[PDB]
């Protein structure tokens, strides 16, 4: 069984089909290096049953740059490098039979061991020795899934090979799509056209099901291959055989099964189907192949890596490169650049390209085992040569290692780049999955630990929860419910003693900018954020743009991720984003017609909310405000309108006392939910009701309610019955066991209970889809009198003390299964989902939906972590604007896209002068500086005469104000009133259109200081 | 024609105006001259203030300082701080042959911290202790209904628009909507009632109890004790339509006892002529109390 409470966020993206697939396969992993070892913690964190780690070679002293598990007395042991993690590597999921082994792998090696594994991964492998394998693994049957990765300095290989054919069984991570049938006609290919305010969104070649189609009704149940004619119609064969249509009608998307081709390795070196990452340079990958493929023939040749600096060597691989490449198909010309790179830095290993590789090729592997995906096909090369282009033609020196941990990194940007890393000053807000494979990236890079200047702040106010073990490796089973923040900063000086990082538990917000005020800023290098909500988001982003501080963002919504990145003076900000927000879904729709299950589980939510924590705080509130019920009874008989008082009255007299009287209470609200709100939305508009063009009312997407009979017998009946009860006796404190839930019990608590009669209002009904929530409906007169009554009873049963007046409030908890908040949730949606024939939800899918939780797997935010720390690179060394590459990626696809990052825009103001959003302009004065002062200098200035001075939220000047013609001649520190804490003031200026009647057209904020 | 050019001629000096209503101490907090609504909403505003927010309201004082609505029948006043432009206070006079006619209504104006992108926020001062619901749309607390605001229903292009949308149209719609000759069918089911006589009834049943109480807050409360930002506004005002105020009172108590033999509302009628003419001869009194401005 599969345990939900840690793996909830992967199971919303793989689903339960992958998952119990995987808990039934064996990886072979050979190669302990830094993308053997990520591609391994990325395996054992999505949870497969068995891994086999396989490494012959011993550690040493180079292998602790790349490595975040191995330490000084590993390679003082001289330990077995796979032996040595092995033991690490098992804390990250008990539920995973990590095994180890050392077996030589050679020609003579026998390959048959290898048939009981259904995936293989082979990393720092020999060419010839990978050729051999991948003849061996595709010939069995069934056949083993083979993927190769390596990575030489800057420059990475990633390849896949799942057989002969491969079975898809979903092309894509989307939900099925549902669409709402407006007319279909009988012809030849009928013509089908959707609801015209909805767009198809569908493609040629689909395959759909139809069902609830009136008139031809003879399409229920079918299944058609559609044609798109229109982003509003389509054609799904002939239909000129059919019934005439009359309405409705709804169609399914059905994911059919693909099958996908594959070729073997030794054959795909020639005509290799690459992935293109960079549309600005279509034919990189092949030379970029190319070049690698010389790199493994010059391995071959020499028995040695090409040596950096070394001219003979490269002059080498370049004739190796331009022998290749006549032989393949295409011939492209050898990027000479490249060829000289890939000689320079073939030594080396970037830790942040490794990890960014290991993500991807660990998602390839769990597409391996499970299909859940369209895997790669079949090559896929990731580059890192704009680290290195930036810095011209460094000497040799730079790049020599020198025997500390960093010999990996220097080998592969210099030794300059890497003292600038270690004096980085580095912000990381938020210490999510993102935040910890970034730290474990700074620990790897060695980021701040110069003893000098370097310092890494890292703040975040959760506390570590079991899920967040899943895909938060640096965390443990024995921290749960520690900060985490504070647990990630101590585990990570063991991966790197020599790191200095500070640790806070302040939540990134305008209440905590005193802590993080603008000198903080001015300290801080660059900043970081892993932040999951937007506002959080745009805060940061405003205050790094008043500090002109570069700024790298990312974010993961299962297999989609995107990097941001913002540099001073360069790019826009990311407040200049201004995407829609989330669609509301009409109040008419959800309060009365709703048309899908997350209609219905949005309704269970908001009435949990109204019923437990909205409700009981107005209760609270109301007998907080006013001492005794007396005084309540004594104002309202003399008028006084006591605010919601009638609403809080009527919340008393229901107030049940025992657990009897709450169980039938729950019945009675079961009762109104599912019986007679049916029954007065059908008195309002019968089944057969038309509208002013004779069209039936109820058609799609509204649905005709149907009412439910209550019966104990029903699971989903007793199961709501249960949460309700339980809900209510802790909302009203009434004590309660576990053995008052039989449904024994229920039955005999019930049998007494009379159900009222239903009886049908006038109520207006809301059929406006534009419409809105209306406020307080005006009490009546006999509702004031009913309240008078009940609260007098109350008075004289005793029933107005202070405990009667308090009522416990619960909050919406949803990561705990015994609190029965989803449960109710959930019930309450699928007996809602019953009345109007929605098809019913499951636990699981509830959660998802009602608790907002985002799908999140470690793979993809493994690589946007590397993709992250690869451009705080470039970042740091200042590289100019070309350099700089945003990223969006969906490994669904599986698709990977850089784009550059969006130029700053220019807004030009008046007369050929323009300004950008990281511009300030600034002005000088003195006590004795006026208001007609500020304007005179920021005239002459910047050729520019302001129109209106505005203090923030205060008006300093403007002319059209009676009056204030005689501030010009204010000093500015009488008018402004500033405190002495600050040497200036931030004010807002616009400036006079060109065309009169035009508003004012505005300018960039101006800083004037009080003092020179 | 003559009392109605001179009306033109000094209340259009008087129609925009500065009040400091917003003084601060020596660190920068709030405290305040005169009564206001969203005093809470005010000191928890923070000063991370957009631009646009600025640019809009300077734009709205230019078109209010040129074309703010004048005539005797009915006319829109504004006040705006010395300092903070998010606060402002309204004044209107009622159009005539309504029974708003003549009465002087004082309203509270805030603008959130994300306008011009949501409409602002208005509440009515002139509810009298919150004892009268003025209009359908104008509930006793002081809330203030229509579809540009958001408050009341309606259809997206009657709803709040940021980059089409002002403050003057605000006031044009508060003007056609809310002080209406027939307030009553403004509540929703009650204009199906139009044209009825229940219909018509009820609506002056609603009329007559609106003109006693305008009478008595719009009118003798705000002679009595007028608003600091509108006093010498409100003294002019009165003293140069006080004639046509007396006539208009006499007609009204004329008015309301036509329907005082009504056996469903007539005695409604009756008390509200009473106190009418109550109301009527203290308004006559301070009328001949009132100084010439
Ligand atoms: O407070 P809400 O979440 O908006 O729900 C209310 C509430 O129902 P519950 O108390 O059962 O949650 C009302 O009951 P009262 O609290 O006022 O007693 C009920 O009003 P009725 O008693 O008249 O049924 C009304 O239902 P309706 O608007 O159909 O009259 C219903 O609204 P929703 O269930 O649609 O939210
Ligand atoms: N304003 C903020 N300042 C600092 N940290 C923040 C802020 N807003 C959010 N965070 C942090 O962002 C982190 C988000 O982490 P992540 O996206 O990995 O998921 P999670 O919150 O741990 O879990 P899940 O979303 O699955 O419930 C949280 O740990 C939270 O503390």
């Amino acid at each position: 069984e599969i345990d939900d409470a840690l793996y909830s966020r992967q199971r919303y993206v793989l689903g339960d089909t992958a998952m119990q697939k995987m808990a039934k396969s064996h990886v072979f992993l050979s190669g302990m290096g830094g993308l053997g070892l990520e591609i391994a913690k990325n395996l054992v964190l999505a949870g497969i049953k068995a891994v086999t780690i396989h490494d012959t070679e011993k550690c040493q002293a180079w292998d602790l740059g790349t490595n975040f598990f191995l330490s000084e007395d590993d390679v003082v042991n001289k330990r077995n490098r796979a032996e040595a993690v092995l033991k690490h590597i098992a804390e990250l999921n008990p539920y995973v039979h990590v095994t180890s082994s050392s077996v030589p792998f050679n020609e003579t090696t026998d390959l048959s061991f290898l048939d009981k594994y259904q995936c293989v991964v082979l990393t720092e492998m020999k060419l010839p020795l990978q050729k051999k394998i991948n003849d061996f693994c595709r010939s069995q049957c069934p056949p083993i899934k083979f993927i190769s990765a390596d990575v030489h300095g800057i420059w990475s290989r990633l390849f896949c090979d799942f057989g002969d054919e491969f079975e898809v069984l979903d092309t894509t991570g989307e939900e099925p799509k549902e669409i709402f049938i407006s007319n279909i006609t009988q012809a030849n290919p009928g013509i089908v056209t959707c609801l015209e305010n909805h767009p198809h969104k569908l493609e040629t070649g689909q395959f759909l099901t139809f069902r609830e189609i009136n008139g031809m009704t003879g399409l229920n149940g079918s299944i058609q291959q559609i044609t798109v004619i229109s982003p509003f119609s389509f054609s799904i064969g002939d239909t000129t055989e059919l019934e005439p249509y009359l309405h409705g009608g709804i169609a399914v998307q059905v994911k059919t099964p693909k099958t996908v081709f594959f070729e073997s390795l030794e054959r795909q070196l020639k005509h290799p189907k690459c992935l293109i990452v960079d549309f600005s340079n279509p034919e990189a990958p092949l030379e970029i192949h190319t070049a690698m493929l010389a790199l493994d023939q010059f391995q071959e040749k020499y028995s040695r890596k090409p040596n950096v600096g070394c001219q003979q060597d490269s002059e080498e691989l370049l004739k190796l490169a331009t022998s290749i490449s006549e032989t393949l198909e295409e011939k492209p010309d050898v990027n000479a650049d490249i060829v000289h790179w890939l000689s320079w830095t073939a030594q080396g290993f970037l830790s942040p390209l490794a990890a960014a590789v290991g993500g991807v090729a660990s998602q390839e592997v769990l597409k391996a085992v499970t299909g859940k995906f369209s895997p790669l096909c079949q090559w896929l090369y990731l580059e890192a040569a704009d680290i290195v282009e930036s810095l011209g033609k460094p000497e040799c020196e730079e790049f020599l290692p020198r025997g500390d941990r960093y010999d990996a990194l220097r080998a592969c940007i210099g030794d300059t780049l890497c003292q600038k890393l270690q004096n980085l000053n580095i912000f990381l807000v938020g210490c999510g999955a993102i935040g910890c494979e970034m730290l474990k990236n700074f620990a790897l890079l060695g980021v701040g630990t110069s003893k000098e200047k370097g310092m890494i702040t890292v703040t975040d106010p959760d506390l570590i929860e079991k899920s967040n073990l899943n895909r938060q490796f640096l965390f443990r089973p024995h921290h749960i419910q520690k900060p985490k923040s504070y647990t990630a900063a101590d585990a990570t000086l063991k991966i790197n003693s020599q790191i200095k990082i500070d640790a806070h538990l302040n939540k990134v917000c305008p209440t905590t900018e005193t802590i993080y005020n603008d000198e903080f800023y001015t300290k801080q290098d660059v900043i970081i954020t892993a932040l999951d909500n937007v506002e959080a988001r745009r805060y940061v982003d405003s205050r790094c743009l008043a500090n002109l501080r570069p700024l790298l963002d990312s974010g993961t919504m299962g297999t989609k991720g995107h990097t941001e990145v913002i540099v001073p003076h360069l790019t826009e900000s990311y407040n200049s984003h201004r995407d829609p927000p989330e669609e509301e879904i009409p109040f008419s729709t959800l309060k009365s017609f709703p048309a899908a299950i997350e209609h219905t589980i949005q309704w269970a939510r908001d009435k949990f909310e109204s019923s437990f924590s909205h409700k009981p705080s107005l209760f609270n509130k109301f007998w907080q405000t006013y001492s005794s019920a007396e005084e309540v009874l004594q104002k309202i008989q003399s008028g006084h309108s006591l605010e919601g008082c009638f609403q809080v009255i009527k919340l008393l007299s229901r107030r049940p006392r025992n657990w009897s009287q709450c169980v039938e209470l729950a019945r009675l609200k079961f009762e109104k939910y599912f019986n007679h709100k049916a029954l007065q939305l059908l008195h309002c508009f019968p089944l057969d009701i038309r509208l002013k063009d004779g069209s039936l009312f109820w058609q799609s997407p509204k649905r005709p309610p149907s009412p439910i009979k209550f019966d104990l017998n029903e699971p989903l009946h007793l199961s709501f019955l249960q949460n309700a009860a339980k809900l209510y006796a802790t909302v009203y404190c009434i004590p309660f066991a576990e053995e008052d839930l039989s449904a024994d019990a229920l039955l005999n608590i019930l049998s007494e209970v009379k159900i009222q009669e239903f009886k049908p209002s006038n109520k207006v009904v809301q059929t406006d889809e534009t419409a809105r929530k209306p406020d307080h409906v005006p009490i009546s007169s006999e509702d004031e009198r009913n309240a008078i009554f009940q609260l007098e009873k109350a008075i004289l049963s005793n029933e107005a003390t202070k405990s009667d007046l308090q009522m416990a409030v619960l909050s919406f908890e949803k990561d705990d299964d015994h609190n029965g908040h989803i449960d109710f949730i959930t019930a309450a949606s699928n007996l809602r989902a019953k009345m109007y024939s929605i098809e019913p939800a499951d636990r699981f899918k509830t959660k998802r939906i009602a608790g907002k939780i985002i799908p999140a797997i470690a793979t993809t935010t493994a690589t946007v972590s590397g993709l992250v720390a690869l451009e705080m690179i470039k970042v740091t060394g200042g590289y100019p604007f070309e350099a700089y590459k945003n990223c969006f990626l969906n490994l669904a696809i599986p698709i990977v896209v850089f784009t550059e990052t969006t130029e700053v825009r220019k807004t030009k103001i008046r007369n050929g002068i323009s300004f950008t959003i990281w511009d300030r302009w600034t002005v000088h004065g003195k006590e004795d500086f006026t208001l007609l002062d500020f304007i005179n200098a920021v005239k002459e200035k910047y050729g520019i005469e302001p129109t209106m001075v505005v203090q923030g939220v205060k008006m300093l000047y403007v002319p059209v104000m009676p009056g204030h013609a005689k501030r010009l001649k204010l000093t500015m520190h009488k008018l402004v009133k500033p405190t002495t804490e600050k040497k200036y003031v931030d004010l807002t200026v616009s400036f006079a259109p060109d065309i009169d009647g035009d508003e004012d057209l505005p300018g960039p904020p101006v800083r004037y200081y009080f003092s020179h | 024609k003559s009392l109605e050019e001179k009306y033109v001629a000094v209340m259009k000096k008087l129609q925009f105006d500065t009040f400091e209503m917003v003084s601060e101490d020596e660190d920068g907090k709030l405290g305040f001259k005169v009564n206001y609504h969203y005093m809470s909403q005010v000191k928890n505003a923070n000063d991370a203030n957009s631009a646009a927010r600025a640019r809009r309201l300077a734009q709205e004082a230019v078109t209010l300082s040129t074309s703010l609505p004048l005539s005797s029948s009915s006319s829109v006043f504004v006040r705006c701080d010395e300092e903070r432009l998010d606060i402002m206070k309204v004044l209107i006079t009622g159009p005539a042959d309504t029974p708003y006619a003549n009465g002087c209504f004082e309203f509270d104006v805030y603008f959130p911290q994300d306008y011009p992108s949501s409409p602002p926020l208005v509440n009515l001062e002139t509810t009298g202790g919150h004892s009268v619901r003025f209009n359908p749309n104008l509930y006793n607390d002081g809330k203030v209904c229509l579809s540009i605001l958001n408050t009341w229903h309606g259809r997206p292009e009657e709803k709040w628009n940021p980059q089409t949308s002002s403050f003057l149209q605000v006031l044009v719609s508060v003007q056609s909507l809310i002080l209406v000759a027939e307030p009553y069918f403004n509540e929703p089911g009650y204009e199906r009632s139009r044209g009825t006589p229940s219909g018509t009834q009820s609506s002056r049943e609603y009329d007559g109890n609106i003109r006693q109480a305008t009478v008595k807050w719009a009118m003798l409360e705000q002679i009595r004790n007028p608003s600091p930002c509108f006093k010498e506004v409100i003294h002019k005002h009165f003293y140069l339509k006080r004639v046509e105020i007396m006539a208009q009172c006499e007609e009204w108590i004329a008015d309301i006892q036509q329907y005082s033999s009504d056996k469903r509302v007539g005695r409604t009628m009756s008390h509200h002529a009473a106190a009418l003419k109550r109301h009527t001869a203290q308004l006559r009194e301070e009328l001949l109390k009132l100084p010439c401005p």
